[PDB]
């Protein structure tokens, strides 16, 4: 597993992600959005784990309306997953306290935890 | 034209719809059997369609398994447009008493929820309260705790896509 | 008998006296404990005049120089006692009908109590 | 034509998915696909107190829930060696059978609707409503009632339950007959159900179809009889049977079961005198609420019981019970912890289903609906 | 009477016999003799195959021979030709690094779905099966959910102002290998049984 | 068996001409049994002191983990409950809640006791996590009910009636029977 | 090593062993209040009481397994009807004067008293007899309650079971006798004439106390023992 990005910094993270995906076709990939708090999307923060199936990618919590210009970044993220033909979007709910510890765990463990907790989600809510 | 833009005309159609609210049930667990009670007592609702095509109101009644989610997704998408979603019971609304790998911990993930109805199962009359809610919700007669008036159709608010 | 009731009423009485000596000298009074048979009494009925089981007079430092308590509503051989901390001093109040509140054969008047309390404060109270 | 009967539509009941391999109007083979209701109790329950689990037990077979309640309660009591009071046992047979009448009422309501027509769902619903009102009266809940306890049952029956059970016990004989009246003399239904739905006993046995859709094909096995538990050992008890397993016979057998159930209700109702209601062993049973205001030991045990709960011996255990869907039972592995090490639930509805590709093989298509309703599944039990 | 003929047979061939005084009885056959012996079991007159119950003993306080163990429930229906009512468990332990086991599908068609479930939830593959397809867990689910090393997968329950509960950090109840909240546990909380 | 078609019709006829069955909620109030499991209520002693000593044993008892209790110390001058301890926060997520009443059953002071209300359907998730001050014995209504009754100024009528209220609910006023 | 047998099992165990430890070492258990890791056993709370043999030759009266040395080829009995009866008895003596605070007590989920009581207590007398928790129907000991000993430490004198753990600790481990019992008989209680609770080590007694007599004021009334997310870590405040 690769880890790119840094916590709480939306535009740098988006530019880096755009760099890293490339001409990879995503039709068999699974997209996991890691967040705390089910109800309130307005003050939400978002981290992302992408399981391509041939390799995995982690981004910390740099996304969402929680940070300035963050909403537009999450929206373009999901739009971009959608363009490469990613379809299967999932939402994972962690304790705020977890979020820092979760991404400091080793790749395999973090990934199994994420797939265990993740809820199938409409890509449209992040647009 | 979505029921809109004459003060007389939109209100007229909006009653038309609220009182017409046409449930398309999507049974899952024991909650579905608790809605089959609702079928008895009912009086703007309980004619169906049953076929999704023909109905405005989608009632999610039961635990929605993760494997089951993409299905309910298309059923909702495969509904005509002026459409509403009621979420019935704890399992649907939140993760319920089953907090785990198996089950969607809020149905609002996959389909835009209009109205939520707690209970395990909720008494049927609560679901009447919810369709009266949604009745009076699409009349644009509905408010949250923050002071805000609530929109007739949620999923007029999500980006489709 | 129903002497029980007059006892609890008299217990309320003694508490009143403690509160007074407290304000008078500018020295702290404390309500220590309420009745389990009231707290944990749930729907169950409660007729007692107060809900209070244990109390004390503390000095500046909060260390008590005088202690006072009554039996729960449901206990055998009901008594109300007094104890002087550190001094090994124990007193047992009964109630004889028509006479009043007595320690054995000796009447327990308010005055007797105030004197005992002052001796207590001056001797035992640290500040 | 491999026709794809979907998950929830079109009226393939209880969220099943069916690949009817079918050219024409017959049925070649249906390739069944389940798992759409999988809630994962067997894992979740490894994370709940034995008390806490009693809230998760009714929730699988939600029609006959109390059979879950009964099976689980029993297997634990056995495992920790608890002694259930007679009046509690009697009440548990009453509730079990009443919940059975509820379940059955539902099964034939849906069955008659499923192919054939609408009307009789309603009368069954009326009697079921009287039953649910009984349950609300005693447990405060319609279903998923948190009542049964490893000792016994949560609390005693109110004044008003007895009078109301009689009312329904009065109308039901006339009532069950009225449903029977329409059915046994089946107008179209006879030419609709008599031929369809083939069940050889040998294959029922080969594929393991236990659940009262078994006796409709002429094998005589009832858990209340074969392996008696809660004192069914002591009742005047008729087990209805079928001749050659079709749709029709299954369908009537359960109706007979309803009057016999009612006869068990009356019988048990006769034998009921005042007393206590759960095993007083404090290890097993939380203290009386009144003395929480007096005893030290009470408070300690209250606090402890409702937080940690209790630890049964290290051991594995299982007890068989009869639901309106067949053999039910809890396989409980305890590690001596406050929560079960593992609970595998023997799901009658799950084994019963291996015989549907068999059952509806060669049958009609309109009938392929009826032949499903006739098998009486509950998916909460299946997926689970 | 058919049960006695099983136990008497197991004692001679050196098969261990488990018994709890609750009235439940096991017979553990080795891996080798399993397929054939059980073929003999259906042949022995065993009508009905009730269960296949998979067990993951990873977190069980005492050790057992191998990590996973499967239990079949064999019976002869009491209302049939000549039914005893003889029912009993046959247990077969299975290696962690070798989740193999022959199906009895040939024998009972009961073996069909149940063995598939035990494949889905635990990694155990059943030989000779008509179709081992994943049964229960979502199509794209990775792994085998009910085996102990696999997360129950809880989500926090949610309240008002930054307030959460993490169930697994909330749990009052202890498991078997749990210490408890004092220096140790003795007595009833190391396991208890009343004596009738 | 031709006769059946006929008799089938006959019984239905009998039933048509028999008029009665059903209750038209909310226009006719639903009858509930006295032990029914409704909206959680916190109860008070005669003194007015709250039964809740804030021990969060309701929460530990909870299989859905839907009860959050932040605890607190009583003020000698002006007390809340009968011990030295009471409940600073009591939240219940109705959406998380399964409605066992293991909370009530665990409750040592008879503080937490499930009520009678069912008309709680509401539009927003977080409006559905009830707090203490929505649950006390004095309160009449559910959240959307009360909110409608303020935005209208038209008082709350619950859609239920009971023969009487349980001993454990003591203080909880409800529309009963013809007791009124 | 000295060869000991506890109940159904045998153990190697070095000579100066406490019988209690040889017990637990065999994987058994026995009530434990006064004795503490790193503290002098003194058979005080008398909870740890077991049986000892030395040849079948049973000793007349029970050994406190905490204060009994182990001898070569010695037997130790912890599950006998008579032992469990005695254990239950000492527990009942301890519970005899106690306050009734569990719901409202900060010692909450993890109380050596609570857990020992629920483990060993109420021995099985011989049916569904309706039995009594409590024999004693008289008035309990009532003293000073909720008394701050220092900005960091709170005292309930009612809860104290008069094990020696806190005073013992103060004299033995830090070496500041800022705590000791006062009067005698049942009247005995913890107090201090050194008011601050001066020692910079004072807060450990909060951990040691088998009950909630001594509690940690900085964390008073915050959450119940189970309810905390507990993060094991190491303290970076100094080099140790
Ligand atoms: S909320 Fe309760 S009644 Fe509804 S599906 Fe879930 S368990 Fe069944
Ligand atoms: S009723 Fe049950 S789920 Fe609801 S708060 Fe009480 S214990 Fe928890
Ligand atoms: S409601 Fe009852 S159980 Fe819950 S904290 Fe209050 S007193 Fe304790
Ligand atoms: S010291 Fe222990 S037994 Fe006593 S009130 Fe506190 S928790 Fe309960
Ligand atoms: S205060 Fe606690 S540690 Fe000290 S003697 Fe009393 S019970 Fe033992
Ligand atoms: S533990 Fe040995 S006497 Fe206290």
């Amino acid at each position: 597993m690769v880890r790119v990005g840094m916590r709480a910094a939306p535009r740098v993270s988006l530019e880096a992600l755009k760099a890293a995906l490339g001409g990879l076709k995503l039709s068999e990939a699974k997209v996991y959005l890691i967040t705390d708090w089910q109800d309130k999307r307005d003050q939400a923060r978002y981290a992302l784990l992408l399981h391509t199936g041939k390799k995995d990618l982690l981004v910390p919590d740099a996304f969402g309306p929680a940070f300035p210009g963050g909403e537009e970044a999450l929206s373009e993220l999901v739009g971009l997953l959608l363009a490469q033909g990613a379809r299967r979007f999932y939402e994972a709910v962690v304790s705020p306290g977890e979020m820092t510890a979760l991404l400091d765990l080793p790749p395999e463990e973090l990934l199994k935890r994420v797939m265990a907790i993740a809820n199938p989600t409409d890509p449209g809510i992040y647009l | 034209r979505e029921g809109i833009l004459f003060t007389t005309l939109e209100k007229l159609v909006a009653w038309g719809r609220s009182n017409s609210l046409w449930p398309a049930t999507f049974g899952l667990a024991c909650c579905a059997i608790e809605m089959m009670a609702s079928t008895d007592a009912r009086n703007d609702l309980a004619r169906f369609g049953a076929s999704p095509r023909q109905a405005d109101v989608m009632i999610v009644a039961g635990r929605l398994s993760k494997k089951m989610a993409p299905v309910m997704r298309r059923v909702w998408e495969q509904m005509p447009d002026p459409k509403w979603v009621i979420s019935m019971g704890a399992c649907a609304s939140s993760g319920g008493m089953f907090n785990n790998y198996a089950i969607v911990q809020n149905v609002d993930s996959v389909v835009p929820v209009d109205v939520y109805v707690p209970g395990c199962p909720p008494r049927p009359e609560a679901l009447i309260y919810a369709v009266m809610q949604l009745q009076k919700k699409v009349r644009g007669q509905a408010y949250n705790e923050r002071g805000e008036r609530l929109p007739p159709v949620a999923a007029w608010k999500r980006t489709r896509g | 008998a129903s002497s029980e009731r007059e006892l609890y009423e008299a217990w309320v009485e003694l508490l009143s006296w403690m509160r007074e000596y407290a304000q008078a000298k500018g020295v702290r009074f404390e309500k220590e404990a309420d009745f389990p048979d009231f707290i944990y009494r749930m729907e169950r009925p409660y007729d007692l005049p107060t809900t209070i089981m244990t109390a004390s007079l503390s000095d500046g430092l909060g260390e008590p120089f005088l202690l006072a308590d009554v039996s729960p509503r449901h206990a055998k051989l009901k008594r109300i006692g007094l104890r002087l901390p550190r001094a090994h001093i124990h007193l047992h109040a009964h109630y004889e009908p028509g006479k009043g509140l007595v320690t054995g054969k000796i009447p327990l008047t308010k005055e007797r109590f105030f004197a005992l309390a002052d001796r207590a404060r001056e001797a035992l109270a640290f500040a | 034509m491999t026709l794809n009967v979907g998950p929830q539509h079109p009226s393939t009941h209880g969220v099943l998915r069916l690949m009817v391999t079918l050219s024409g109007e017959e049925v070649l083979e249906v390739v069944p696909h389940i798992g759409y209701l999988h809630t994962g109790f067997e894992k979740t329950m490894e994370h709940r107190t034995y008390l806490q689990n009693i809230t998760y037990t009714p929730r699988m077979d939600y029609l006959h829930s109390f059979a879950h309640d009964l099976a689980y309660a029993l297997a634990v009591e056995k495992l920790l060696g608890a002694v259930v009071p007679p009046r509690a046992e009697t009440i548990r047979v009453i509730l079990n059978e009443l919940s059975r009448l509820a379940s059955h009422l539902v099964f034939l309501g849906t069955g008659l609707l499923d192919l054939g027509a609408l009307t009789p769902f309603f009368y069954a619903f009326r009697e079921r409503e009287t039953i649910l009102d009984l349950f609300e009266w005693v447990t405060g809940q319609r279903f998923h009632h948190n009542y049964i306890r490893i000792g016994g049952v949560k609390e005693d029956l109110p004044e008003e339950f007895v009078p109301e059970l009689k009312k329904l016990l009065e109308v039901l004989p006339h009532r069950i007959d009225e449903y029977e009246a329409l059915f046994a003399e089946s107008p179209i239904f006879y030419e609709r159900a008599r031929g369809v739905g083939v069940i050889p006993p040998e294959v029922a046995i080969d594929l393991g179809l236990t659940g009262g859709s078994l006796r409709a094909s002429g094998v005589n096995y009832d858990v209340r009889k074969a392996y008696p538990y809660s004192g069914y050992e002591t009742y005047t008890f008729d087990v209805p049977l079928g001749e050659r397993g079709d749709v029709f016979d299954r369908m009537l057998v359960r109706i007979r079961e309803m009057r016999e159930s009612v006869k068990i209700i009356k019988q048990a109702l006769e034998r009921l005198e005042p007393g206590p209601v759960r095993d007083p062993n404090p290890q097993i049973t939380p203290p009386p609420r009144h003395l929480l205001e007096t005893s030290m030991e009470a408070v300690i045990y209250h606090f402890k019981h409702y937080t940690e709960g209790f630890h049964p011996p290290k051991g594995e255990v299982y007890v068989p019970t009869e639901s309106a869907r067949g053999e039910l039972g809890y396989y409980i592995v305890s590690d001596g912890g406050s929560m079960p090490y593992r609970v595998k639930v023997r799901a009658p509805s799950f084994v019963n289903l291996q015989s549907l590709p068999y059952a509806c093989k060669g049958e009609q298509v309109p009938d392929m609906v009826a032949i499903i309703a006739s098998l009486d599944p509950v998916m909460g039990d299946v997926d689970r | 009477m058919r049960l006695e003929r099983v136990l008497e047979e197991a004692r001679a061939k050196g098969y261990p016999i488990e018994d709890n005084g609750l009235g439940n009885l096991w017979v553990v056959l080795p891996r080798e003799r399993f397929k054939e012996e059980m073929a003999h079991y259906k042949a022995m007159g065993f009508n009905f195959l009730a269960d296949i119950v998979g067990l993951d003993y990873l977190t069980y306080p005492d050790p057992r021979p191998e990590r996973f163990a499967v239990v079949y429930e064999l019976v002869s229906l009491p209302g049939w030709k000549d039914g005893d009512g003889s029912r009993f468990f046959v247990r077969v332990y299975v290696p962690e690094e070798d989740p193999r086991l022959p199906t009895v599908t040939d024998l009972w068609g009961s073996a069909n779905f149940l063995e598939r479930e035990v494949y889905d939830l635990f990694g155990i593959v059943f030989e000779g099966h008509p179709d081992l397809r994943k049964i229960l867990t979502p199509e794209d689910l990775e792994g085998h959910p009910l085996r102990k090393d696999y997360p129950l997968g809880e989500t926090p329950t949610l309240f008002r102002e930054g307030r959460y509960i993490i169930p697994a950090e909330f749990r009052a109840a202890l498991t078997g290998k749990d210490p408890g909240l004092t220096f140790y546990k003795g007595g009833s909380r190391k396991g208890y049984r009343s004596l009738w | 068996t031709l006769k059946a078609l006929a008799q089938s019709l006959g019984i239905t006829l009998k039933y048509l001409f028999s008029k009665p069955v059903t209750v038209p909620y909310p226009d006719a109030p639903v009858a509930l049994k006295p032990r029914f499991h409704g909206r959680h209520v916190l109860t008070r002693h005669p003194n007015g002191l709250e039964k809740c000593i804030g021990c969060s044993l309701c929460a530990a008892a909870c299989p859905a983990y839907a009860i959050y209790v932040e605890p607190a110390e009583n003020d000698p001058e002006n007390p809340v409950s009968a011990g030295e301890r009471y409940a600073k926060v009591y939240e219940i997520n109705m959406l998380r809640c399964i409605f066992c009443g293991l909370c009530e059953e665990a409750c040592p002071t008879g503080a937490i006791v499930l009520g009678y209300d069912f008309e709680m359907a509401d539009y927003e998730y977080s409006d559905l996590v009830y707090g203490k001050e929505d649950m006390l014995v004095d309160v009449v209504g559910t959240k959307p009910q009360r909110r409608e009754a303020k935005r209208t100024g038209k008082p709350v009528k619950v859609g239920y009636v009971v023969p009487y209220v349980r001993p454990e609910l003591e203080g909880f006023k409800a529309p009963t029977e013809g007791g009124k | 090593m000295v060869r000991v047998k506890v109940n159904d099992r045998i153990v190697e165990v070095p000579p100066g062993t406490s019988v209690m430890d040889a017990v637990f070492h065999a994987g058994y258990d026995v009530p434990l209040f006064c004795s503490e890791k790193h503290l002098s056993p003194i058979g005080a709370c008398r909870m740890c009481l077991v049986r000892i043999g030395l040849p079948i030759q049973w000793q007349p009266k029970l050994a406190a397994s905490c204060v009994t040395a182990v001898a070569d080829g010695m037997v130790v009995d912890t599950l006998s009807d008579v032992v469990r009866e005695a254990q239950a008895g000492m527990v009942e003596f301890t519970l005899l004067n106690h306050p009734l605070d569990c719901p409202t007590c900060d010692k909450g989920g993890a109380c050596e008293l609570q857990d020992r009581t629920v483990e060993y207590g109420l021995y099985e007398k011989y049916p569904l007899e309706l039995p009594v928790y409590t024999r004693f129907e008289f008035t309990r000991r009532h003293v000073d309650k909720h008394h701050p000993l220092s900005p960091f430490v709170i005292l309930d004198r009612e809860r104290c079971i008069h094990c020696k753990r806190c005073v013992r600790y103060f004299e033995e481990v830090p070496g500041d006798e800022v705590l000791d019992f006062i009067e005698r008989g049942v009247h005995t209680f913890i107090g201090t004439m050194d008011f601050g609770l001066p020692s910079g080590f004072s807060g450990n007694i909060t951990d040691i106390c088998p009950v909630g007599a001594l509690l940690d004021l900085t964390a008073r009334f915050r959450a119940r023992n189970w309810e905390m997310e507990e993060t094991p870590t190491t303290c970076a405040l100094c080099p140790v």
